[PDB]
RNA sequence: CAUCCGGUCGAUCCUGCCGGAGCGCGACGCUCUCCCCAAGGACGAAGCCAUGCAUGCCCGCUCACCGGACGCGGCGGACGGCUCAGGACAACGGUUGCACCCCCCGCGGCGGUCCUAGCCGGACACCGCUGGCAACCCGGCGCCAAGACGUGCGCGCAAGGGCGGGCGCCCGGGCGAGCAGCGUGACGCAGCGACGGCCCGCCCGGGCUUCCGGGGCAUCACCCGGUCGGCGCGGUCGCGGCGCGCCGAGGGCCCGACGCCUGGCGGAGAAUCAGGGUUCGACUCCGGAGAGCGGGCCUGCGAGACGGCCCGCAC
RNA sequence: CCCACAGCCCCCGCCGCGGAGCCGAGGGCAAGCUGGUGCCAGCAGCCGCGGUAAUUCCAGCUCGGCGAGCGUCGCGCGGCGCUGCUGCAGUUGAAACGCCCGUAGUUGGCCCCCCGCCGCCACGAGGAAACGGGAGCGCUCCAGGCAGGCCCGUUGGAC
RNA sequence: GAAGGGCCGCGAGCCCCCGCGCCUGGAGGAAGGAGAAGUCGUAACAAGGUAUCCGUAGGUGAACCUGCGGAUGGAUCCCU
């Protein structure tokens, strides 16, 4: 945990929204980002997944938005934690949000 | 309209480019490999062979000729092809048995004239050019 | 040799990377020391040449340690009997092999010397007038050479008794 | 590596893209000999640095005027085509270049300005006297029939001083 | 990947402002480690050999400084690879020349003549505070030296005057609003300026607002702004005052200079 | 630097392809007066190698022959040079970080060491006598030196370990960030010292790491099972399924996973030429990888090194 | 003179070797006269010529193109708006699924005067050169190189 | 403190089995293309002498024929 454990946050403060979870204490994070290509003069969705720490001091669902931050290597695929959740609503249409 | 134009639509754009520029004849042939791997010449400008057979080839339908040409084994792949050799006169300087060097005609890999199935011309033998040999330039009389 | 390096692991799909070089130097690692303790036959301690003339002992028999009382502020080197306790594996334990977070008994008679005679927490007094007391270790024997520990206090002292006292 | 594997080096000229041209062949042949060229590589090199000129000036007069690298670039070749002989000194405006002709060019050449100096009899005569060293530059000896001379060497150019 | 450190240089992998000549040869010297680092430093050879003329060849400038025939800040150096820097001593009593190592508004090492009574110090920028052995505070500077027991009042950034002789403070110039300063890195290195603004991002870099004396106005990052005195230059600086001209006004020199 | 032309018919207009016309890279063929610059066994043989050369220098230690030899010792040999086999979320390019790290020379500091000091002890090399073997290689005896080895004169000092802040949050040694240092109770006597260097900082270099980019085939549609996460120990310069034990079940996929193929090193860049683009990128600079194939290791700050050693296989 | 030693360039004296080939002449595509052979021999990238004038084969004459270079073979770009973002076509020439529902995907009327966020535009910092562009300089010119002049921006190598 | 031995770790080489990719022989069978001035008939182009074509099913030396339903690209833009 970033608040109560050993760790210390340091680079790079990113947002994203909550994929899944189903781990112990992690989550998966999709990040939405355009990319843009000079032919056509046009651009293209693409979306990427960051997996990240839980700590047990937020309550999260599929759908949440999260602020994380980045740690030392904390196992294989994990370098980031949480540190700040904002709620969103029951049943909204699921829409392409970059951050 | 027919073609999609919409601002986020690159990758639709490149996929039907990716897809449909198969269809060329040209690019087929160019990209594809099944023709590297079919011709006996493996992308290279001439090859070297052994020739073992002088032959007569007629001409076609509107032309009445019988075309003087040699079979030949490459070296360097052992297949059997088919080199004419058009300079007049010049099949007497060519002796059965022979080491030979071939290139190609004009176009890459068709038939040229009326010439049936030959894609294939002589150009040295025994190290020496036939179009000097032809020109009284040089002589073979180390063969 | 052994080896730490990623290379010869799967990727998060699930598949097989590949390989680009031939092992490295920078990524080896070496066999366990396996610290014994003594219950020809002494305390040996061994050293090791590591990355940038760095100089790293390693434990491979030793019987004494110095082990702190915390609450009353009482230190002294005590000789370490068995040990009784181990989370990680009951097989460490049988071998009495020496780690970091091992639970064990250390003898009584350098603090029963001197104690038995002030107010202070009835659990430590009780086993203080026993033979043994019970205590963890909190040094890396394998990296530093030593075994060092402290004394067991409340909650973690409840639990560990819990643990051990059906056996 | 050797050093001499960071000399650079480049062409100087361009072929057309159409050869058998009719009056493309006649204009070419009239301008070798009223000005006794050797072959065709000449009026290449010509065409080339001509359409390098324009090029420039086309991309100056895309912009504003008062754009810092137009009057930059600007200067620099009017003061470069003035300095050289080839635009008319009265004229300092870019509009002036871009109806400049390789003409011009061919008139600055040693052998036309040693010939409209009556020092030579004909542009033949200027090539063989050149080739032989009897002609200077300032004092000193060009034998160079495609040199070209800068204004301020004109009245400087005269007969050798050793030749015969 | 090379089993261990570089030794050579290759002279196209050379900085720029060294202005070597690409046909001069394969190689460039490699400077050897000290006070200044590769790319904020030049060898003793350049200046010796390509600026001053002093020496033509390699051997002459070895025969030359182990003779002792330079000092470098009061110590006589024998490397030709040694690296000089900003803000240090040239002096070469054989002819009695002393210069002081600046910068150019172009951004090129320059040798400043000097006087007697300014080149008994020098100044330093202090960018690091530390505690070492001990707990006993310590000081660090630009050119690699380590001063032990500093005044409180001192802190990072601030800039030190230390006598040649004697490596001990006099009086220091604290980073404020209001200073002048000079610019050693970047696309602005040589110009002068004073502060006028001062803007913090937690995390990343802080960014200095500095206004030239003719009223235009540039940015760099805090990592190369040098103090050089309290509104006023405390050495001697080139001819020109830190005023870089556009290239219209470079052209007009060069074609006067013609 | 915005160009077209010939060919289906008894004649005509179209679609549509075939062919010509230009530039560059190589090979073949004819020919060749003078000067300047200049590439040069890369192209499904990273196939095989007689012959010669490619890494030495020197401060210390001279009863050697008449101080030059030789040897011990020190520095260097991990740079440079060659090639592109292998490797397709990798390498590489730009952008972060180590509050998870190591570092020779050099520059600047600092320099207190628990319990015969007008100068300690024993050896080896070269060399002398006696010898083995085809060669390569060495044996035994014997007097002698050190800035070599060992011991070590001295004001307490290496690593590690326990205890030492708050009361909703924010408003000096140092930070954006409770990070450093110190005290104190116990352990242990590491390094320096027979002409004084242990230690600290900077510098170059390295190791890993965030974000974005990073070949083709769907006649490959489902894939992974240390695979995904958690707890604990070990090992490492160091974080980490890196390894082991236990627990849970996860992770990726038409925004193309997994698999297969490549006559696949990457980039800075090259060729072509209205503008938009297409193709290439063995080779000069940077970075990576290798030294017949596959593995292992010593010395050393630094090599899993091959003009260093050990093994198997093919020669 | 230069060069580690020698050539080479350049300068000074006495004698003084002045040498053009490769392709083509029906069209595309600039350029025509006798003698042979007789759908044979051969030419011809394509159209085509040759069965008694062969304007096309083999020879002589003449003529044209480039030129110390010319021609042939293979590959890449262009030609090609015949891969089409700019910018093709889809009744009959090749090509609109037999029709409907429908998820991913793509696309979505009008309206609030200023606040926050994403894209967007402009400026800036930071980060290797070489290459490319480009300022100045008569290596005799040039391909090049960063030189160089005396009474030099601090001579210069800017960007 | 040597030779030598035991257990674990890194890991070559050989044997056995499985799978993948690229080439390749083969009696006989069957397709396509070219070459010539071969034999048997005339299916299509005119109402081509039974209008042509599409799908499906059966039959016949060969082209093809017939049955069910459809189209005009037909030989009809025209009738309480
Ligand atoms: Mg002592
Ligand atoms: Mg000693
Ligand atoms: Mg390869
Ligand atoms: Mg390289
Ligand atoms: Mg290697
Ligand atoms: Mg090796
Ligand atoms: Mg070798
Ligand atoms: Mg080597
Ligand atoms: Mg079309
Ligand atoms: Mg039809
Ligand atoms: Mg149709
Ligand atoms: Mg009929
Ligand atoms: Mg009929
Ligand atoms: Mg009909």
């Amino acid at each position: 945990c970033p608040f109560t454990g050993n760790v210390s946050i340091r680079g790079r403060i990113l947002r994203g929204v909550v994929h899944s979870a189903k781990m112990q204490r992690s989550i998966i994070v999709r990040r939405d980002y355009l990319h843009f290509v000079q032919k056509y003069k046009r651009y293209e969705r693409r979306h990427k997944h960051v997996a990240a720490h839980l700590s047990p001091c937020f309550r999260v669902k599929e759908g949440d938005i999260v602020t994380i931050g980045e740690c030392r290597p904390l196992s294989k695929t994990i370098r980031f934690n949480v540190i700040k959740v904002e709620p969103v609503s029951e049943a909204a249409k699921k829409r392409f949000s970059p951050f | 309209m027919s073609k999609t134009s919409g601002l986020y639509t690159a990758r639709k754009l490149r996929t039907v480019r990716r897809v449909n520029r198969w269809a060329d004849k040209k690019y087929r042939k160019a990209h594809l490999g099944t023709w590297l791997k079919a011709n006996p010449l493996e992308g290279a400008c001439m090859a070297r062979g052994i020739v073992t057979q002088k032959i007569g080839i007629s001409a076609k339908q509107p032309n009445s000729a019988v075309r003087k040409a040699v079979r030949v084994q490459l070296t360097k792949n052992s297949k059997k092809i088919t080199a004419f050799v058009p300079r007049d006169g010049s099949i007497t300087y060519i002796d059965n048995n022979d080491e030979v060097l071939v290139a190609g005609f004009g176009r890459a890999g068709r038939a040229v004239g009326d010439i049936p199935g030959c894609r294939f011309k002589v150009i040295k033998v025994a190290g020496i050019g036939l179009l000097a040999l032809f020109l009284r330039k040089r002589e073979k009389r180390a063969r | 040799g052994i080896t730490h390096d990623k290379m010869y692991k799967r990727s998060k799909t699930g598949a097989v990377q590949g390989k680009w070089h031939k092992k490295r130097k920078y990524n080896l690692g070496r066999q366990p020391a396996n610290t014994k303790l003594i219950v020809n036959e002494g305390q040996k301690i061994s050293t090791i040449r590591c990355r940038g003339g760095n100089i790293k002992r390693r434990a491979l028999r030793l019987s004494h340690g110095s082990f702190a009382w915390g609450s009353a502020d009482i230190s002294h080197k005590a000789r370490i009997l068995q040990v009784v306790y181990n989370s990680t594996s009951n097989e460490l334990v049988r071998t009495n092999t020496l780690v970091k977070g091992c639970v064990v008994q250390i003898d009584s008679a350098p603090f029963k010397s001197a104690l038995s005679n002030d107010t202070l927490d009835k659990e430590i007094l009780d086993q203080i007038r026993g033979d043994h007391i019970l205590a963890r270790i909190s040094s890396r024997p394998g990296q530093v050479g030593t075994a060092d520990g402290y004394i067991l206090e409340g909650p973690e002292l409840l639990f560990y008794q819990k643990k051990l006292a059906p056996k | 590596p050797r050093i001499s594997r960071h000399r650079n080096s480049s062409k100087t000229y361009s072929t057309p893209k159409k050869p058998f041209t009719k009056p493309r062949l006649d204009a070419e042949l009239k301008l070798c000999g009223e000005y006794g060229l050797k072959c065709k590589r000449e009026i290449y090199r010509a065409r080339y640095m001509l359409a390098k000129i324009r090029r420039t000036a086309r991309n100056l007069l895309t912009l504003d005027e008062n754009d810092i690298k137009r009057r930059f670039e600007g200067a620099a070749l009017l003061r470069r085509l003035h300095m050289l002989g080839i635009l008319d000194e009265e004229k300092d405006q870019l509009d002036y270049v871009l109806g400049l002709r390789i003409e011009d060019i061919f008139k600055r050449r040693l052998q036309s300005v040693i010939v409209e100096s009556k020092l030579a009899k004909s542009v033949h005569h200027a090539r063989n006297m050149i080739k032989a060293r009897h002609i200077s530059v300032g004092g000193q000896i060009v034998n160079i029939p495609s040199y070209m001379v800068r204004i301020s060497n004109t009245s400087r150019v005269a007969i050798a001083d050793t030749s015969s | 990947m090379a089993r261990g450190v570089r030794k050579h240089l290759k002279r196209l992998n050379a900085p720029k402002h060294w202005l070597l000549d690409k046909m001069g040869g394969i190689w460039a010297p490699r400077p050897t480690n000290g006070p200044h680092g590769l790319r904020e430093c030049i060898p003793l050879i350049l200046i010796l050999r390509n600026r001053l003329h002093y020496a033509n060849t390699y051997a002459e400038t070895s025969m030359i400084l182990q003779d002792k025939n330079v000092l470098i800040d009061g110590k006589p150096r024998t490397d030709p690879t040694f690296p000089v820097g900003f803000m240090d001593v040239f002096e070469i009593p054989k002819v009695h020349k002393t210069f002081r190592v600046l910068y150019d508004v172009k951004g090129r090492f320059t040798l400043v003549p000097i006087q007697s009574n300014e080149a008994g110090f020098k100044l330093c920028r202090v960018q690091k505070i530390f505690l070492g052995d001990k707990g006993m505070p310590y000081l660090s500077t630009h050119d690699a030296r380590t001063i032990r027991f500093p005044h409180p009042d001192i802190k990072t950034n601030d800039t030190i005057k230390i006598n040649l002789k004697t490596g001990k403070i006099d009086e220091w110039y604290k980073f404020d609003i209001g200073k002048i300063v000079m610019v050693t890195g970047g696309r602005n290195c040589g110009r002068i300026g004073t502060i006028q603004a001062i803007d913090k991002h937690m995390g990343s870099y802080t960014m200095i607002r500095m206004k030239d004396t003719e009223g235009t106005e540039f940015l760099t990052r805090l990592c190369n702004v040098f103090v050089i005195g309290n509104d006023s230059p405390a050495v001697a600086i080139p001819t020109t005052k830190g005023i870089r001209p556009d290239i219209i006004k470079n052209r007009e020199l060069r074609l006067r200079s013609i």
